[PDB]
This record gives C-alpha cells, sequence and structure tokens, in this order.
RNA sequence: UGGGUGGUGGCC
C-alpha cells in the first residue's frame, strides 16, 4: 500500500495543517499519528496530501 | 559579639567553624554525654535571673529547628500541623518534581522528570538556604481558594484552571533512557545492528523500520509512538530480529542518540526520548502539609470565580480537607502569602520563631487593603452573582508528583499468555 | 491520550442540528430546547430575558453535564401564547439590546477621544 | 416584555485599558458580556511551529510554546482572515495566515539575547508587540548555538486556547455597598470600603434595600496590547449579537420544520 | 551510508564507516551524538 | 528556568519585565517599590517575577554538544 | 597491582577534590552535586548506614 | 560582649559558617577517606 | 522441589486456583463526578475501545451490528472480531476483505464496549459484600474512573490516588446475573446490620444542612433554575 | 444534583477568621491553664511530704498519677468547652461539626483551646533518659509541662519539647495502622 | 520487618537532635528507617593510645 | 532468550 509508512499533510477540515505518518488506512480513510500530540486520530484520505 | 563579628568577615577573614571549635566556644555532644548535661533551648530567655528552675545549665542549643531532617525542614510553620501530616509531607516531598539537577541535558538517566516553571516558596524556612531549594525548586506558587464550588473536589480532590495550565502552569517534560549493546554469544551467535528488511527476515513484528536510517539507529527529533522500532538489531544462526521497540503508549520524541564503545570495544549506544506531560485530569498534586490530591475537573478562566479585581483561583480545595487534619500550617501559610506578596518580600515560616504570629500578619495584610483575615468576595463565574460566603484565598506553594494517570491507565481482552500456566500474564 | 481535541467546545460536526425542539408531555405548553456546542455564556442571557416576559410561567436551563458541551431549556407559557414564539422575542429583544449597547458605547468613545 | 434601554458611561480610557458603566441592564448580560471579553474575541497568534536547527539548552515544545504566546498586533486583520477550518485554500494562504521567521546563530563571545525583535513577519499589519522596555525573551543562546525556525500565525478565540484570549485582566463589580445583601458579612466592619463606594466613613454598608435589583455594573477592561482596549469591547459586542442571530436562523428553520 | 555523527568533545563533524571502531579522526575521544534528522517537525504552539 | 511569557494567573504579559526588574534591584530600589515601578499591581503578577529563580544562566555554562 | 577499589565522588582520592567550580562545570559536572555515591557500571550507588 | 536581642541575626550565621565548612554528607566523606 | 511448587501462597491451590489473572479487566485512578447517578461509572474512550463485548446477531439488530463491523476497529463505537457460528474469527485490525465482512444470524461480533453496558467495580481490599458492586458504563472524555459520591463509602475511595479494578461480565447470562443481584441501588442497605451502607456526605451534607434551616429563602429565579436539576419533578411550581 | 447547585448560590469556605477566639476567650483559657498548672503543683508538693492517702487499690506512684491525670483531663474539658461556647453562628468549623460532615467537637478544641496531653501505651511520656524525658528538664520532674501536656493550640504553634513530645504521640497511631492491617485480614481469611 | 513489636519502631526520647522525628516511611518499614538531622554528625573514630 | 532474586514506592 502506498500510504502506509508516508508523511501526510492534512488539507482541509479543523485538523488543516498539520502533519503525521500513515500507520494503518483503507480504501476510505487512514490512521496518522499527529507529530505534535500523543495521539492517534483517523481522517479522511480526500483530506490527505502526502508531503516528502 | 567578637566571634559574630568575625563570622560575619569569614570571606575576608578565614575564620571559619573550625577556628570556632578551637576556641571552645561549642562543643560536639553525643547522646551518653547528652544524658548528663543540662541542655537550654535558647539564652536569651531560659538564662535570665526568675525563680530558680535549676539555674546549672551547661550547654544551649544553637536554634531549636535544627533537629529536623532535610526533607522535614522545607515545612513551612511545622510546629501549627498534626503530627502524621508533617510525615506524610516528608514522604510526598522526595516525589514532587522540579529540576532534580543542574546538569539534567548531559546525563543519560532512565525516568527523568523536570519541571517547565519551577519556583522558590513564597514562605520559605531558613533552613531551606543550606539546602540550595532556592536554586533546584521543586513546585509553583498558586492561587488556591478553599470553597466548595462545583463538588467536583469533594473527597480531596482539586479543580484546576484550564487557562493557566495553557500557560504553563505545571508543565512538566518526561525523559527515557533506553540502552542496547551487541554481545557474542559465540562464534554462531553475533548481534549486529542493522535493518531489517521484509524479504530475508524471518521473525518480525508489524512495526515497520523506515523511521530509523540505514545504520539501524533512529535519528533525534523523529516522532515515535508504541510498538515502534528503536534499534534495528538482528542475530545469526537465518537472520532473526531482537530489536527494541518503544515501550507501549509512550509517543515521545527521540531527543538524542549517543554511540560510543565498551571495555570490550563492541558498539554501544543509549537513546532519550523525550515527552511532553500537560497536567490533565487525574494527575496527582500535594501541598506541603500533607494534603494530595488528584484533580477532578478543568475550568476555564470566564468559569472559575473571580473577585473585585480579575483574579482567578488557580487551584481549589475542598473546605473539608482542612478540620480533620487540622493543617493550620497551611491556612497561616496561605494567609501570609497574601502579605509577602503584596509586600514583596520572602516571607520566613522558621519552626519556632516566636516573632511571628497571626495577629502581626493580619495586621500587614490590612495594611493592604484587604480583609484582616485573608477572605475576599468572590463572584459566581457562570452566572456573575455574589457568592453570600466570602472565600478565603491567597497564594500558596504546591507542588506536582510524579503519579501520573497516564502511567497507571491498564485494559486487557485476550492478550498474551504465560507459559507454565496458560494464564494471563502480569505487570 | 483521552484528551479530547480543543475545537469540541464550539464546532459542530456532520449531522449536529443546532438546536433541537421536543414536546414536553407532563404539562401543557412546555418545550425542551436543546442547543448543541454552548454554555452559560448563551442559556444565561436567555433564561434572563425570558423571565420578564409575563406570560412566561417557567425558564430555566441546565448543563447536564460539564463534559459535554449542550444545554437544555425548558420554557412553560400561559394556553395562549407558544413558547416557540417566546424564545424568539427573547432572541429578537437579546439583538436589539446589543446593538444599541454597542451604539451607545462608540458614542461614548468618540465623546472621550475627543475632550 | 422587552428589553430595556441600558446607557454607557467611560470615566477613564487610555492605551492599556477601559474604565466604563453600565446602567439599567440585567445581570444576566453584564456577565455574559464579561465572559465575551474573556473568551469569544478572535485574535490572531501563532500556532504552527517548524524547527529546522535548535542547539539552545530548551527542547523544540518548550520553545514552540513559548513562541505561542507572543502576543500580536491584530486590529483591523482579525476581521478580514479566515479561520484556518474555513478557508478553502490549499496549505496555507495570507487570507487565512501569516509567515514568520526566526534565525539567530551566536558567534560571539557574550550571550546572545533571542528577543521577539528576531521575528520577521512578512505582514506589515500583523508583528509582536515591538513595534515602536524590552522585548519578550525566548531563549539566551551561548557561542556555537543556533536557531532556526519557520512558524505561522492564525485565528481563533480564547474558547480553544488561552493564547487567544485578547485581555490580561477583567474586573466585573456591580452594587459596591451591600445594599442588596447578596453577600453577608458577619462582622461588616471588618472590611474595607469598594473602590466605587458612594458611602461615607461611619457606616459599613448601605441600608437593606427590600426591592432592588443590580444596575450600575462597573468594569475595567485591560488589554495584553494585542487590541486596543476599546476594539475588544466592541468585537465583544458584535460576536455575542452574531452568535445570537445564528441561534435565532438555526431556530427559525427547525420551528419552521416541525 | 556516511553517517556522519558528532565529537563527544571537539564535536568536529567526522564521518564512520559500518563495522569501524568508533573513534574520533582527531583527539580520539570515544564518544558520538548523531546529528538532527532531516524530515521535517511540526509543532503546535499549544 | 526562565522568565514565563505571560503571568499564569491573570494572562498578563510579563517576560519582559524580568531584565529591568533585575536593573532595578541594582540600585536603591526594594523589590516592593521594583515590582510597582513596573506597573505590576495585582500580587498575583508581582509573584510570578517575585519568586522566580533563574536557572538559564547556570546551564549557559556547560559547553555545547556542537561547535 | 593487587586490585581496583571503587572511589567515592568528592572524597580525597576522586578527580572532583579540590576543583574550582568553574572547572567542574567545564567538566560537565554542576557544583552543586553533593558526592559520596559510588559508580558501578555507570549507576550510582549509596551506601546506606 | 554579650549579645541580647539581636541573638535571632547571630544564631544563623553560625549555622550558614558550619554548613560552609563541613557539607550536607559530611559522614559519608569522612568514613571513606578514613 | 515438587512440594514448593503448590506449598503455599503463590502456590497451585492459592495462586492459580482461588485465585487467577482474568482478561477483560481494567484499572485506572477515580476521580469524583456529582452528576452520574449513583449506579453509573464513568469510563476513558481508550479502556472501552479495548474492551470487547461478544453479540449474538439477530434479525432486531442485525443491522446496527453490521454498520458497527463496516466502522472497523479504528474508529471507536466499532466492532474487534467477527466470530462465525462453527467457531472461526475473522480480525478486523487487518482490512479483511469486503467478502468478509457479510454476516448471517448466527455470527458473533465482538463489538467495543458502548454506552449502558454493566460492569464489576472493585476495590482491591475486598472486605464485605458491598465492595463488588455492579455499574452501568457511561463514557466521557478524559482518562479516569468517574463515579458518584455517595458510593465512595461503601468502597472506603479516597479520590487522592486510589485505583480500582473493573471487570467486564462477556456473557448474557452472567450480565443477567449481576444486574438481578449486586446492582448499586439493591445493595443499599447491609445485612450486616440492617442499615444503610450509602448517605449524603461532604458538601453535599454541609450545605443540605444549611438549606433546610427555618430562614432560607428563594426567589422565583432560583427556584425555577433548582427545579430544572429534579429529574422526577412532575412539572408544576409549588405555591410559595 | 439540586444542592451542589443550590450550593453555588450559597458557598461554602473555610480560614483563620474561623479559628480564631474573641480575645475574651483567650483570658478565660490561659487562667484555667494556670489554675491547673496551679493544682498539679499543690499534688507534687503534697505527695513529696508523704501527705498522699493512697487510692483503694492503687499503689502511691498510681494514685499520684490518677489525680493528676484527672486535672489535667478536666483542664482540656474546660477550655475546650469555652471554646466551643465562643465560636459564633457564622464560623465554619460549627457548620462543619454539627451537620457531621467532617471532623468533630475535640478538633475544634484542640484548633483553638489546648492541644492536650501525649501519651505512649496509655501513659505520660515515660522517662527514656535516665530520670527524666528530654535533655532540658531536671532529674525527676514530674510536672505537666516535663511529661508531655502541650499547654498551646495548633493556631498558636507548639514549642519545642512539644512538639517532639506530639511526634511522639503522633507515631503510635502509625505503628497501629501498621499492625492492624496485618491482623485482620489474616482473621477474615480463617473466618471464610 | 513482619514483626510485631513495636519497640524498635516508637520514637524513643534519645532521638532528640540525632534523628528526624517526623520523616520516616509509612509502610511495612515504618520506624525502622530513619534520617540523621541537620547538625548530626557521625564520629569516624580514633586511637586511644 | 526466559526464569530467579532483591530493592524502592502507591492505596488501604
Ligand atoms: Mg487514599
Ligand atoms: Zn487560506
Ligand atoms: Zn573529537
Ligand atoms: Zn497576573
Amino acid at each position: 500500500n502506498e500510504l502506509i509508512g508516508q508523511t501526510v499533510r492534512i488539507s482541509q477540515g479543523p485538523y488543516k495543517g498539520y502533519i503525521g505518518v500513515v500507520k494503518d488506512a483503507t480504501e476510505s480513510t487512514a490512521r496518522v499519528e499527529l507529530h505534535s500530540t500523543c495521539q492517534t486520530i483517523s481522517v479522511d484520505r480526500q483530506r490527505l496530501t502526502t508531503v516528502g | 559579639k567578637r566571634h559574630i563579628d568575625q563570622l560575619k568577615e569569614r570571606e575576608y577573614n578565614n575564620y571559619s567553624w573550625q577556628d570556632l571549635v578551637a576556641s571552645g566556644v561549642v562543643e560536639y555532644i553525643d547522646t551518653l554525654e547528652e544524658e548528663t548535661v543540662m541542655l537550654a533551648m535558647t539564652p536569651d530567655d531560659l538564662q535570665e535571673k526568675e525563680v530558680a528552675y535549676c539555674s546549672t545549665y551547661t550547654h544551649c542549643e544553637i536554634h531549636p529547628s535544627m533537629i529536623l531532617g532535610v526533607c522535614a525542614s522545607i515545612i513551612p510553620f511545622p510546629d501549627h500541623n498534626q503530627s502524621p501530616r508533617n510525615t506524610y509531607q516528608s514522604a510526598m516531598g522526595k516525589q514532587a518534581m522540579g529540576v532534580y539537577i543542574t546538569n539534567f541535558h548531559v546525563r543519560m538517566d532512565t525516568l527523568a522528570h523536570v519541571l517547565y516553571y519551577p519556583q522558590k516558596p513564597l514562605v520559605t524556612t531558613r533552613s531551606m538556604e543550606y539546602l540550595r531549594f532556592r536554586e533546584l525548586p521543586a513546585g509553583i506558587n498558586s492561587i488556591v481558594a478553599i470553597a466548595s464550588y462545583t463538588g467536583y473536589n469533594q473527597e480531596d480532590s482539586v479543580i484546576m484552571n484550564r487557562s493557566a495550565v495553557d500557560r504553563g502552569f505545571f508543565r512538566s517534560v518526561f525523559y527515557r533512557s533506553y540502552k542496547e549493546q551487541e554481545s557474542k554469544k559465540g562464534f554462531d551467535q553475533e548481534e549486529v545492528f542493522e535493518k531489517p528488511t521484509r524479504e530475508t527476515c524471518q521473525g518480525m513484528r508489524h512495526a515497520i523500520y523506515d523511521k530509523l536510517d540505514d545504520d539501524g539507529l533512529i535519528a533525534p527529533g523523529v516522532r515515535v509512538s508504541g510498538d515502534d522500532v528503536i534499534i534495528g538489531k538482528t542475530v545469526t544462526l537465518t537472520k532473526r530480529d531482537c530489536s527494541t521497540f518503544l515501550r507501549t503508549s509512550e509517543t515521545g520524541i527521540v531527543d538524542q542518540v549517543m554511540v560510543t564503545l565498551n571495555q570490550e570495544g563492541y558498539k554501544f549506544c543509549k537513546i532519550r526520548v523525550r515527552s511532553v506531560r500537560i497536567p490533565q485530569i487525574g494527575d496527582k498534586f500535594a501541598s506541603r502539609h500533607g494534603q494530595k490530591g488528584t484533580c477532578g475537573i478543568q475550568y476555564r478562566q470566564e468559569d472559575m470565580p473571580f473577585t473585585c479585581e480579575g483574579i482567578t483561583p488557580d487551584i481549589i480545595i475542598n473546605p473539608h480537607a482542612i478540620p480533620s487534619r487540622m493543617t493550620i500550617g497551611h491556612l497561616i501559610e496561605c494567609l501570609q502569602g497574601k502579605v509577602s506578596a503584596n509586600k514583596g518580600e520572602i516571607g520566613d515560616a522558621t519552626p519556632f520563631n516566636d516573632a511571628v504570629n497571626v495577629q502581626k500578619i493580619s495586621n500587614l495584610l490590612s495594611d493592604y487593603g484587604y480583609h484582616l483575615r485573608g477572605n475576599e468576595v468572590l463572584y459566581n463565574g457562570f452566572t456573575g452573582r455574589k457568592i453570600t460566603s466570602q472565600i478565603f484565598i491567597g497564594p500558596t506553594y504546591y507542588q506536582r508528583l510524579k503519579h501520573m494517570v497516564d502511567d497507571k491507565i491498564h485494559s486487557r481482552a485476550r492478550g498474551p499468555i504465560q507459559i507454565l500456566n496458560r494464564q494471563p500474564m502480569e505487570g | 491520550m483521552n484528551a479530547p481535541p480543543a475545537f469540541e467546545s464550539f464546532l459542530l460536526f456532520e449531522g449536529e442540528k443546532k438546536i433541537t425542539i421536543n414536546k414536553d408531555t407532563k404539562v401543557p405548553n412546555a418545550c425542551l430546547f436543546t442547543i448543541n456546542k454552548e454554555d452559560h455564556t448563551l442559556g444565561n442571557i436567555i433564561k434572563s430575558q425570558l423571565l420578564k416576559d409575563p406570560q412566561v410561567l417557567f425558564a430555566g436551563y441546565k448543563v447536564p453535564h460539564p463534559l459535554e458541551h449542550k444545554i437544555i431549556i425548558r420554557v412553560q407559557t400561559t394556553p395562549d401564547y407558544s413558547p416557540q414564539e417566546a424564545f424568539t422575542n427573547a432572541i429578537t429583544d437579546l439583538i436589539s439590546e446589543l446593538s444599541l449597547l454597542e451604539e451607545r458605547f462608540r458614542v461614548a468613545i468618540k465623546d472621550k477621544q475627543e475632550g | 416584555p422587552y428589553a430595556n434601554q441600558p446607557t454607557v458611561r467611560i470615566t477613564e480610557l487610555t492605551d492599556e485599558n477601559v474604565k466604563f458603566i453600565i446602567e439599567n441592564t440585567d445581570l444576566a448580560v453584564a456577565n455574559s458580556i464579561r465572559r465575551v471579553f474573556i473568551a469569544e474575541v478572535p485574535i490572531i497568534a501563532i500556532d504552527w511551529v517548524q524547527i529546522d536547527a535548535n542547539s539552545s539548552v530548551l527542547h523544540d515544545e518548550f520553545i514552540a510554546h513559548r513562541l505561542g504566546l507572543i502576543p500580536l498586533t491584530s486590529d483591523d486583520i482579525v476581521d478580514k482572515l479566515q479561520y484556518s477550518r474555513d478557508c478553502t485554500c490549499e496549505e496555507f494562504c495570507p487570507e487565512c495566515s501569516v509567515e514568520f521567521t526566526l534565525d539567530v546563530r551566536c558567534n560571539e563571545d557574550q550571550t546572545r539575547h533571542v528577543t521577539s525583535r528576531d521575528l520577521i513577519s512578512n505582514s506589515p499589519r500583523v508583528i509582536p508587540v515591538t513595534s515602536r522596555q524590552d522585548d519578550i525573551l525566548i531563549v539566551k543562546l551561548r557561542k556555537g548555538q543556533e536557531l532556526r525556525l519557520r512558524a505561522y500565525a492564525k485565528k481563533g478565540f480564547g474558547k480553544e486556547h488561552a493564547k487567544w484570549n485578547p485581555t490580561a485582566g477583567v474586573a466585573f463589580e456591580y452594587d459596591p455597598d451591600n445594599a442588596l445583601r447578596h453577600t453577608v458579612y458577619p462582622k461588616p466592619e471588618e472590611w474595607p470600603k469598594s473602590e466605587y463606594s458612594e458611602l461615607d466613613e461611619d457606616e459599613s454598608q448601605a441600608p437593606y434595600d427590600p426591592n432592588g435589583k443590580p444596575e450600575r455594573f462597573y468594569y475595567n477592561v485591560e488589554s495584553c496590547g494585542s487590541l486596543r482596549p476599546e476594539t475588544i469591547v466592541l468585537s465583544a459586542l458584535s460576536g455575542l449579537k452574531k452568535k445570537l442571530s445564528d441561534l435565532q436562523t438555526q431556530l427559525s428553520h427547525e420551528i419552521q420544520s416541525d | 551510508q556516511p553517517m556522519i555523527y558528532i565529537c563527544g568533545e571537539c564535536h568536529t563533524e567526522n564521518e564512520i564507516k559500518s563495522r569501524d571502531p568508533i573513534r574520533c579522526r582527531e583527539c580520539g575521544y570515544r564518544i558520538m551524538y548523531k546529528k538532527r534528522t532531516k524530515r521535517l517537525v511540526v509543532f503546535d504552539a499549544r | 528556568m526562565i522568565i514565563p511569557v505571560r503571568c499564569f494567573t491573570c494572562g498578563k504579559i510579563v517576560g519582559n519585565k524580568w531584565e529591568a526588574y533585575l536593573g532595578l534591584l541594582q540600585a536603591e530600589y526594594t523589590e516592593g517599590d521594583a515590582l510597582d515601578a513596573l506597573g505590576l499591581k495585582r500580587y498575583c503578577c508581582r509573584r510570578m517575577l517575585l519568586a522566580h529563580v533563574d536557572l538559564i544562566e547556570k546551564l549557559l555554562n556547560y559547553a555545547p554538544l556542537e561547535k | 597491582f593487587i586490585g581496583k577499589i571503587p572511589i567515592m565522588l568528592r572524597s580525597t582520592y576522586c578527580l572532583l577534590n579540590g576543583l574550582t567550580d568553574r572547572d567542574l562545570c567545564e567538566l560537565n559536572e554542576c557544583p552543586l552535586d553533593p558526592g559520596g555515591y559510588f559508580i558501578i557500571n555507570g549507576s550510582e550507588k549509596v551506601l546506606i548506614a | 560582649e554579650i549579645t541580647p536581642d539581636l541573638w535571632q541575626e547571630a544564631c544563623w550565621i553560625v549555622i550558614s559558617s558550619y554548613f560552609d565548612e563541613k557539607g550536607l554528607v559530611r559522614q559519608q566523606l569522612d568514613s571513606f577517606d578514613e | 522441589s515438587l512440594k514448593q511448587r503448590l506449598k503455599g501462597k503463590e502456590g497451585r491451590v492459592r495462586g492459580n486456583l482461588m485465585g487467577k489473572r482474568v482478561d477483560f479487566s481494567a484499572r485506572t485512578v477515580i476521580t469524583p463526578d456529582p452528576n452520574l447517578s449513583i449506579d453509573q461509572v464513568g469510563v476513558p474512550r481508550s479502556i472501552a475501545a479495548n474492551m470487547t463485548f461478544a453479540e449474538i446477531v439477530t434479525p432486531f439488530n442485525i443491522d446496527r451490528l453490521q454498520e458497527l463491523v463496516r466502522r472497523g476497529n479504528s474508529q471507536y463505537p466499532g466492532a474487534k472480531y467477527i466470530i462465525r457460528d462453527n467457531g472461526d474469527r475473522i480480525d478486523l485490525r487487518f482490512h479483511p476483505k469486503p467478502s468478509d465482512l457479510h454476516l448471517q444470524t448466527g455470527y458473533k461480533v465482538e463489538r467495543h464496549m458502548c454506552d449502558g453496558d454493566i460492569v464489576i467495580f472493585n476495590r482491591q481490599p475486598t472486605l464485605h459484600k458491598m465492595s463488588m458492586m455492579g455499574h452501568r458504563v457511561r463514557i466521557l472524555p478524559w482518562s479516569t474512573f468517574r463515579l458518584n459520591l455517595s458510593v465512595t463509602t461503601p468502597y472506603n475511595a479516597d479520590f487522592d490516588g486510589d485505583e480500582m479494578n473493573l471487570h467486564l461480565p462477556q456473557s448474557l447470562e452472567t450480565r443477567a446475573e449481576i444486574q438481578e443481584l449486586a446492582m448499586v441501588p439493591r445493595m443499599i442497605v447491609t445485612p450486616q446490620s440492617n442499615r444503610p451502607v450509602m448517605g449524603i456526605v461532604q458538601d453535599t451534607l454541609t450545605a443540605v444542612r444549611k438549606f433546610t434551616k427555618r430562614d432560607v429563602f428563594l426567589e422565583r429565579g432560583e427556584v425555577m433554575n433548582l427545579l430544572m436539576f429534579l429529574s422526577t419533578w412532575d412539572g408544576k411550581v409549588p405555591q410559595p | 444534583t439540586v444542592i451542589n447547585n443550590w450550593l453555588l448560590i450559597e458557598g461554602h469556605t473555610i480560614g483563620i477568621g474561623d479559628s480564631i477566639a474573641d480575645s475574651k476567650t483567650y483570658q478565660d483559657i490561659q487562667n484555667t491553664i494556670k489554675k491547673a498548672k496551679q493544682d498539679v503543683i499543690e499534688v507534687i508538693e503534697k505527695a513529696h511530704n508523704n501527705e498522699l492517702e493512697p487510692t483503694p487499690g492503687n499503689t502511691l506512684r498510681q494514685t499520684f498519677e490518677n489525680q493528676v491525670n484527672r486535672i489535667l483531663n478536666d483542664a482540656r474539658d474546660k477550655t475546650g468547652s469555652s471554646a466551643q461556647k465562643s465560636l459564633s453562628e457564622y464560623n465554619n468549623f460549627k457548620s462543619m461539626v454539627v451537620s457531621g460532615a467532617k471532623g468533630s467537637k475535640i478538633n475544634i478544641s484542640q484548633v483553638i483551646a489546648v492541644v492536650g496531653q501525649q501519651n505512649v501505651e496509655g501513659k505520660r511520656i515515660p522517662f527514656g533518659f535516665k530520670h527524666r524525658t528530654l535533655p532540658h528538664f531536671i532529674k525527676d520532674d514530674y510536672g505537666p509541662e516535663s511529661r508531655g501536656f502541650v499547654e498551646n493550640s495548633y493556631l498558636a504553634g507548639l514549642t519545642p519539647t512539644e512538639f517532639f513530645f506530639h511526634a511522639m504521640g503522633g507515631r503510635e497511631g502509625l505503628i497501629d495502622t501498621a499492625v492492624k492491617t496485618a491482623e485482620t485480614g489474616y482473621i477474615q481469611r480463617r473466618l471464610i | 520487618r513482619d514483626g510485631k513489636l513495636a519497640k524498635p519502631r516508637q520514637l524513643h526520647n534519645t532521638l532528640w537532635g540525632m534523628v528526624c522525628p517526623a520523616e520516616t516511611p509509612e509502610g511495612h518499614a515504618v520506624g525502622l528507617v530513619k534520617n540523621l538531622a541537620l547538625m548530626a554528625y557521625i564520629s569516624v573514630g580514633s586511637q586511644p593510645s
């Protein structure tokens, strides 16, 4: 899976502008661990943007 | 007076404590010799001429407050507290976080706690000057109000100010160091630092190795999380994974990684991971008088009560914690904190002083426009209405213990199992 | 770990109605307005304005839990006056009051800035 | 059954605080205004930091936290910028954020004070409060230590975080004399007179008023410097009125759909 | 692959390869600290 | 370790008063007069300067890890 | 040679003896450290009386 | 000469001198040196 | 020796027969929460999202269980395993193929713990019968067990750092056995001394003594504000 | 739910002002303590002149201690009763005691009037040293302040010797707490 | 430990100025662990010749 | 690579 193991930037929503690394993903959404907080959240793949 | 005058110049004069012992002014006394001496608690009182009690004194105590240990000499007004409270404070005085050593950024210690903004007490004892407490403090002076606000702080619980915490109040960072070296169990058993692959490595977990670089060591500044590879380590038989994982529910950041050699010349590395701990709910806070408690809820600034001026308490503690434990020293410290803050000088709470009492502090507080007993009129934070009872409020030294809730939460549902008796493991 | 994100206090998510109305059945002409993502800042003024209306027989608000952001306002009026129109009249009165207040404050600021 | 007519009197106005008085109003409205001063007044503050190099003795998160608390002059931009959760732009655009740059290196022997004057922004209308008495200290650097970073400032209000609170201290007080007896003094004579007390030195409190209501709410709103102290009050009233308008719109929609 | 390190005391950027005795090419100091990462780090100022 | 940017309780800006406070202290000024010479009125702000210990100066003595 | 005796910090026979605080800071050992503990395999051990 | 009723100031000078000469862990260092 | 393996405490009989370590358990600090009924316990999301409860699929609940299976294991109100009636179990944490997400009537769903579930909640020094009551779950944001204050007196809890265990019954019969026997409201009166074990304490007691004095008068606004908090109120305002 | 929300209007607290007497009860307490000291001195004097008739079934030392303890307990009870009589209707200790929420009248007495007399093993402070309790005292002294009678109150602070005797009295509670847990669990285990 | 004896645990009169009357663990080792007072000093010994 | 031993500490 391409999305697994990628540094991603959230493109829209309240979490817009934040960064993280995708841990697990599906055909609909994905799980991103935030670099700034001690928590892993779930975000939609459409609002995602791979950086680097 | 000559001895004192020479002592006051001891950086110019070579006159020191040894020269004081030499002149036969002080005399070391052990217990058996103590059995036969006559001791005077203080000269200017117990040696004047009255109806002769003993009139045969052979020694005199230097200062009565010198009989307390290191930990119990930081309690302010300890002679005003119930006896077990001092013991509890001494117990919990060794678990408060603070700058534990000046050069803490070099040492690769395990489980290092350090607080962002430690402060010296607004009301100290003369004894903690020689403990260097005013250089490595542990705690923050906080505006504490003793009132039942919402019922969220009843059974030894406290309410904290969310806005104050957002402003860094009691924020702390938590270090943790890892160690791993490669040792030769045999010519056929050799361990190396090397990034495992999905092609040749047989035994592996569900943690990918992209975080670490080709060296097998994760570089500093890389976000980590539970069950993530840290030191890529393989063994030879062919190649099985022996890599170390950051333990579950840590989610820190690799602070620094040092690489060196042991006596045998093997490669060696210690990795430090840092984590910031905001004072969330369930954390343990304690006063200097054995008043331990856990946060019950965090209200924002506009929800807390306020005075005529916009002063909102940082912590609110229940009134029911005082009467049973009779920690009147806590109340006296809170009352004198107001005087110290307004007057601008650091108050003194040496145990047996006799120059400081409640009446003097009350008059000094009245000389600044506050109620002489330290009470204030608060307004309700939600409806803005006055409160029919005046609330006792003032600065107080609190200290945040190391028993964080995030280190104690734990749950299980069909996890690992023992080998001898197939029951769940422990820990 | 279990810390909620900071914006849960004031942001509505998908499918969350801002205000919901349910007819109370115990007594006639009573309704329960459940407003999401609000706090005392709004409920207190709404309730206070509702008490000035002489056609209202009951008006109070409560927050079921400080860790959840929603308040319930209960209104009971006389038979010839629906609670909903009382609520909307209170809203209009509050808005008019605030507009007048800001206008007079601007006038006072202009007066002060030029002696 | 209708809202009464409040009046405003301003007794003192500087560029740090405003001291006014409000007449003929219910206590709940006054308290809610006091509340909106604290929480729901939008303001600009930096909320996104990327650190390139940090040789200082303070870890990166500590630097970011200290940076976030620096007040920024947002007087005419706060009402023009859109909330980042609402801007349809990709990543960050000048319409919804401001970019800051910091690059300080200590090569001289003496210590180097990294202050807010070293924060360089691309928007002249949004700068930290050192426009024209030292600056906010961030770190101190020894020889050989450097700190390079890049930050973004966006729009928020105090209900989200305390770095978006615009007011330093808001003082609120009604009925300086205890005429309404909301508070009950055990021994009245022990209590100092209030600042706004219209009472002679003999008596301690006003005689009881059986039929009275809270009026004449005194205020003293002090700004942390990011907004002019009157702009705080104006923005608070505007925000409260807008919140009520939105509630009314949703209420009408729900009523006409039942 | 070069795996640049930093000496413990002289702080001189020196390169060491895999399976090589850890030593600063000068001053013989045996403590090496890894350099900071290159991937992006983003901290919110809350 | 270093002076907080903002007063914890009220929110006043205090992180710029530290150097001025020290300078006033290196004169005839007492703390009770130095504090309100700086405009610190509420005791919540006063205690922020009054009871703060500055460990950054000691930390600056150790040689940096890099050069 | 007979053996190696572990040395207790800030003793007469420890390298951190008589040094000025400036030297201690230059050696990455703060002057506030009391000493009085042994270092065994990199762990600080204290002898309880 | 006698030190009357200013003894509070003089009482802690000897304590300060004592802790300047002998540290807080002097017993350990003395025992190991011996 | 063999005798040492089962001699005394931590032996066979006393360490692995009369006492074991069980699955489906949780433990966290406790903090007060005066807004929960005395038979409620507030659990955090991370604990709730980790402890499952098997549920039998049924035409009356197949749709909701299907939606939960669709949600998965990441999103909280989801499932963790789906068990076929033949004994085989399909994991849900490893992005399974959409064919396996289909569930029949006789299947089992290992869903997460939602509101209304029944748990056992004890404090380790288990002295008497009233230290092992059962509560109803209510999920709340932060990471701590929240319980009402009138319930502290039986448990002898103190909110000063104490911790309590949480056991989740894993079968319908066990759930009905707990609900009908050891709910908190059924344990108000102890059989030890035929008197209540739960009473009004702390601020509530002090303020109810102050509240019922002869000279406590309330205007209509405060009376409405107080009546807003009566759950059993009949909506009639008494004559003043 | 109802009471915790009316409390927001009423409020409740505790402070230094709730632990103060009217400076006229202080004189009464001081007079009571002075009279108690005089009475124990008189008993001691009558004892050393062999003018003490032994109490039925008690030795001379036993009856001496009995009169001493009776006088001290009378002093403590009288001072406590005066302190209770002194409290106002707005005091917070009284409000939290009369409702039974926390504390008891003895706590009020110890905070305001007098801490009382310390004991170990049900007896006054033993002669740990040779025929005296502390080096600061004199041999064969059976007076009140030399055997653990704390004259002051928690508000007024404790003198050094009274502080040490209070610490001795406190240690017994910790020891009892340590042993009671170890015994009761075993008893219940055997019963079940 | 695990001894019902209380005499070794009690605070003796002789512990005045030598041992802290307050600081002590409250677990199973209450009274058996002690800390020196601030002025206390331990003798090092000398030859009696 | 797991077992074993000891110490410290938390709540009663
Ligand atoms: Mg407890
Ligand atoms: Zn934009
Ligand atoms: Zn080198
Ligand atoms: Zn302040």
